[PDB]
């Protein structure tokens, strides 16, 4: 069958084209580095979505930082039944949990913290490193220092918390802001610390919503988890 | 005699054993590559290739350390396999130095590592690796100054070439990369205790509101591994060197130069058979060889 | 009024799902058993497929 | 079919107790993470506490920790959520929400959009 | 009223569920007891396709049991030539989450849709030779997780939005909504027949749907936690759903019942895929524990084990001769077995 064998020429002419376009886009795909986006509604990170870009279900944000690529991905017009759809971002370099830490009351931080539990202790992103945004600081240190919204009516183990002797908080703020700040991070650490396989990381950040250094914070993050990644398949963590 | 027969067996002992690992490390790289896109199990499996080459080479001096005669026409095929010996060797420590260079470019540059590291480069890389490792083994055939003259008719490293090629060998070869290695492992180090640290920190944070050696113990198995490999055959050789009257060819050859043999048998262990992926890609062909 | 027109909608459903003709497990399985049986030189996976028709060799 | 019926409610003075009960049937209560959800009159749905599968880790949210006691009991399928001092704040329903899925400490039920694997729901109401 | 609502519902539950357990005289199981059990059939690997650069999540084999497509969340949608393991095309996706694909029967078309809430239609064979989107279908509010085409014009559609979608190709229109599901819709099955189709909603429940009616003809909700997948058995008669309980239950659309559970003690992780053999005696599921089990339909039974991935099973399909079933595979390796 001379007519069978030239269609399989052609057959495999075309699979050869293909490889070499599925190579170029393999190149292309593993330069990138995808990040989740993710967090409370009410959250600021809508506000750093335009910061980084200056009806879909997914919102494409794509950004360079030291001519590195990044694809930030904000999951917006989708139902709060995470449980499904974020299995889809198992393979993320990183998800930025935006957190507002001064929405504490409905208790957001709280809700927030509970989703950060689930998306620490979910099967499939156990290999997940997660960025968290502790957004809205400027808020949480107006509230702190000039409010009488007490943070241990809502969490009580704060009135025991103290500031940790690591603290390396911006110079002139409040006792008492940092005390706040370095309190809601540890709430964090409660599920990231908690695991201690070492799969995946948490990468706590202090920032504010219109934050330029948002971007650098992202590329060291990037950069802190794909050298711890190595490292533990190299037996040096 | 009896030490050169006893030299012989060890020798024949020591090279099925390297065989053996490195043939199942390779297979087993090669699966996990069929499997996995890790570049750097590219390289991996070049150093099992180096290894499983190196003893296949160790394999061929078995005919003369064991009972055998030998004639003064034996000196140009006796030069061509220490020569391939050497090549051999050099080919897995330059292979191991490849490795170290990718993982220190992965930790310094985790960017543009991705960016640039590809199948391509891998190929390239060890295809220069085959020719520097195989140009540098066959120097002395065609360099007069590293040929030892006046051969007995008996088979030996030494007795066909003069230690100035192992002077040059450390100079130029295992010394800068011992340093490069040492180098590039402290480097990583400093950043493994850095992000380790960090880790520390944020755990202890952690718990408070609710070790460190590890690095230092693999650097140092590695760095132990790559020192005693050649280092004291090639401290020996420099000795030999600088001697007037001196004699330490004996055990140079006999004894010291087994660590380098040896570290092929060592290589495996540490870089492939250490890695989680590896050590399941071994677990399932055990299956697979128990399943049937 | 969508917290109560869901439950209207629910309920109605509900009716629209009793009603139907119901059949017995039974003759349901017995079915599936004679679909099963007369189909099972039919089914490669089920059954030793020859090397020759496979075209998967 | 999955069913959470919770049972227990009504008015009951500020600083009282009130013992909630949740009759689980359907499914295999001791392999799902359980957990108390409430929503009080205009705000969203606020999860409370979660009990594991075996009921060795337990939370609660911080304006609930040390005051309210969340049990299960496996060897007949219900939960309990033991309500002490309570507060005009806690006047809502309260809803019995299981987890997704079993055997696993991830936990995904405080969707504002409708949960299957939550039950109708009790009233608690606080009132002077 | 709102009470009433409540007691009503519960009690025309009740009054189901009485009539599901008089029609429930014997079980499956006990019927099919003397029946030969499969025994022990052991699948091998037969084809490996490689290129898919992300994990895959989804998978369909073509009418003509030679092509099939497959998606992974790269941003690519490869169609494989299974007996060459040639890639008869590479059709880079707009969206890189796709999470569902479709082959038309015809061949002439593909679907395929994800977190983009779009199910995009690719013409196989324009005029041209290209690959082109043909059609978007932008109209849900949620992730499409599964889709299957009726025809080269009808396509239905399952979205997050907890809403299954009959479309028309050519307006690109929703000539029918699927309302009813609680929960998140994951999984399509279209019957035989092309007539009816079932759908798991992450509410432990599956549903039949009337494709020309547009209504919700029967429901079913033996399983206790999300659906993932669903397939009918190959008469149309039954189906069978994997959960993320970490069971498979066979569901008669006459019977309105479960009929059986396929499930063992070992096995405590989630469900991603099921399909039937062509004669529907042997249940394929792929399973979260990175192997997939096949279950004899009747005896209740592990008939054999596929255990070749190193990944999570995202998706499992039987060619329609029942030839070779493929597995597909968050390693980003589809294997076909036979
Ligand atoms: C240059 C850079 C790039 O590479 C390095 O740093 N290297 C690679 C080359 C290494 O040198 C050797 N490798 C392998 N066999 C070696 C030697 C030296 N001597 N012998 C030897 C001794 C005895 C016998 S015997 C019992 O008589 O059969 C046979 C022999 F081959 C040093 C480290």
């Amino acid at each position: 069958t001379e007519d069978q064998r030239n269609e399989e020429k052609a057959q495999r002419e075309a699979n050869k084209k293909i490889e070499k376009q599925l190579q170029k886009d393999k190149q292309v795909y593993r330069a990138t580095h995808r990040l989740l986006l993710l967090g409370a509604g009410e959250s600021g990170k809508n506000t750093i979505v335009k910061q980084m870009r200056i009806t879909s279900g997914i919102f494409e944000t794509k950004f360079q930082v030291d001519k590195v690529n990044f694809h930030m991905f904000d999951v917006g017009a989708q139902r709060d039944e995470r449980r499904k759809w974020i299995q889809c971002f198992n393979d993320v370099t990183a998800i930025i949990f935006v957190v507002a830490s001064s929405s504490y009351n409905t208790n957001r931080l709280q809700a927030a913290l509970k989703l950060f539990d689930s998306i620490w202790n979910n099967k499939w992103l156990r290999d997940t490193s997660v960025i968290l945004f502790l957004n809205k600081q400027d808020l949480l240190a107006e509230k702190v220092l000039a409010g009488k919204s007490k943070i241990e009516d809502y969490f009580p183990e704060f009135a025991r918390y103290t500031t940790p002797e690591d603290a390396t908080p911006e110079p002139g703020e409040d006792p008492r802001v940092t005390r706040a700040k370095y309190f809601i991070r540890d709430e964090f650490l409660r599920i990231s610390t908690a695991s201690g396989d070492g799969r995946h990381y948490c990468y706590p950040h202090f920032t504010c919503s219109v934050d330029t250094e948002n971007i650098r914070r992202v590329f060291n993050d990037c950069r802190d988890i794909i050298q711890r990644m190595h490292l533990r398949q190299y037996e040096l963590l | 005699m009896e030490s050169s027969f006893s030299f012989g067996v060890i020798l024949a002992v020591l090279a099925s054993l390297i065989i053996a690992t490195n043939t199942l490390v390779a297979v087993a790289v090669l699966l996990l590559i069929h499997k996995n896109d890790g570049v750097s199990l590219c390289f991996t499996l070049n150093l099992a290739v180096a290894d499983t080459l190196i003893g296949v080479a160790i394999s061929g001096l078995l005919t003369d350390q064991l009972s055998s005669p030998s004639r003064p026409t034996q000196k140009t095929l006796c030069s061509l396999r220490m020569a391939f010996v050497t090549s051999s060797a050099a080919a897995s420590v330059l292979t191991v130095m490849l490795i170290t260079f990718d993982r220190y470019l992965a930790i310094k540059q985790p960017f543009r590592y991705l960016k640039i590291m590809s199948g391509f480069v891998a190929g390239a890389c060890i295809a220069g690796l085959w020719l520097v490792s195989y140009l540098i083994g066959f120097l002395p055939l065609g360099i007069p100054m590293f040929q030892q003259t006046a051969y007995k008719g008996q088979c030996s490293f030494f007795a066909v070439f003069h230690p100035h090629f192992v002077l040059t060998l450390s100079c130029v070869g295992f010394f800068p990369a011992m340093l490069l290695f040492v180098f590039f492992y402290c480097d990583m180090l400093k950043i493994a205790s850095m992000h380790s640290q960090q880790i520390r920190k944020m755990e202890h944070a952690g718990a408070m509101a609710g070790s460190d050696f590890k690095a230092l113990r693999t650097v140092s198995v590695l760095i132990g591994s790559f020192a005693l490999s050649w280092t004291p055959f090639l401290i020996t050789g420099i000795v030999q060197v600088a001697c007037q009257e001196c004699h330490l060819y004996l055990v140079l050859e006999r004894y010291l130069w087994l660590l380098g043999v040896g570290n092929s048998l060592l290589n495996p262990l540490i870089y492939a058979y250490w890695q989680k992926e590896v050590r399941l890609q071994l677990y399932h062909m055990a299956l697979g060889v128990k399943k049937v | 009024t969508a917290s109560i027109a869901q439950a209207r909608k629910l309920v109605e459903q509900l009716k629209m799902e009793a009603n139907i003709d119901r059949i017995k497990v039974s003759k349901a399985a017995a079915d599936l058993m004679a679909y099963c049986e007369a189909h099972a030189k039919e089914d490669p996976l089920l059954t030793p497929v020859p090397a020759s028709e496979n075209p998967f060799r | 079919q999955v069913q959470l019926q919770e049972s227990g409610g009504g008015l009951v003075q500020p600083g009282g107790s009130l013992r909630l009960s949740c009759a689980a049937s359907g499914f295999t209560f001791s392999n799902y993470k359980m957990n108390w959800v409430r929503q009080a009159p205009g705000k969203g749905l606020e999860w409370v506490s979660d009990i594991s599968q075996s009921g060795a880790s337990i939370s609660y949210t911080g304006s609930v920790k040390g005051r309210f006691t969340i049990s299960r009991d496996n060897a007949k399928n219900t939960l309990y959520l033991q309500m002490n001092s309570l507060k005009p704040e806690d006047t809502a329903v309260y809803y019995c929400a299981r987890c997704p899925a079993p055997f696993t400490r991830d936990c995904f039920d405080v969707t504002s959009t409708t949960y299957a694997y939550r039950g109708q729901g009790t009233q608690v109401t606080v009132s002077s | 009223e709102l009470d009433q609502l409540r007691q009503e519902a519960e009690q025309l539950k009740n009054q189901i569920r009485d009539a599901r357990k008089a029609c429930a005289d014997a079980t499956l199981s006990q019927i099919t007891n003397n029946i030969d059990p499969v025994g022990r059939i052991q699948m091998r690997t037969r084809r490996t396709l490689r290129g898919h650069l992300a994990k895959i999540y989804a998978m369909h084999w073509g009418t003509d049991s030679r092509l099939l497509v497959s998606a992974s969340q790269d941003g690519k949608l490869i169609i494989w030539d299974s007996y060459t393991t040639n890639k008869v095309h590479a059709i880079p996706l707009r969206s890189s989450w796709v999470m569902t694909c479709a082959y038309a029967p015809s061949g002439n078309y593909v679907a395929c849709g994800g977190l983009d809430n779009i199910c995009s239609i690719y013409n196989l064979k324009t005029r041209e030779g290209n690959v082109r989107v043909s059609r978007e279908l932008a109209g849900h509010t949620g992730y499409l997780s599964c889709c299957r085409f009726l025809d080269d014009n009808q396509i239905v559609t399952s979205s997050g939005d907890t809403t299954c979608a009959l479309w028309d190709i050519e307006t690109g229109q929703q000539t029918t909504t699927f309302t009813g599901h609680t929960g998140d819709v994951m999984s399509l099955s279209l019957a035989p027949d092309t007539r009816l189709f079932v759908s798991g909603a992450c509410d432990a429940s599956a549903k039949l749907w009337d494709v020309r009616e547009g209504m919700c003809r029967q429901t079913f909700t033996g399983h206790e936690s999300d659906i993932n997948a669903i397939c009918f058995f190959p008469n149309g008669n039954a189906f069978a759903t994997g959960s993320d309980d970490a069971t498979c239950r066979l569901f008669d659309l006459r019977a309105d019942q479960e009929l059986m559970t396929y499930s063992h003690d070992n096995i405590i992780c989630g469900i991603t895929s099921v399909s039937f053999s062509k004669s529907g005696r042997l249940l394929l599921a792929g399973y979260d524990d990175f192997n997939c089990n096949v279950w004899d339909a009747l005896k209740a039974d592990r008939a054999g084990v596929l255990a070749g991935h190193d990944n999570r099973v995202s998706c499992l399909g039987v060619t329609d001769d029942g030839m070779a079933v493929a597995t597909g595979s968050w390693d980003s390796f589809l294997k076909i077995w036979n």
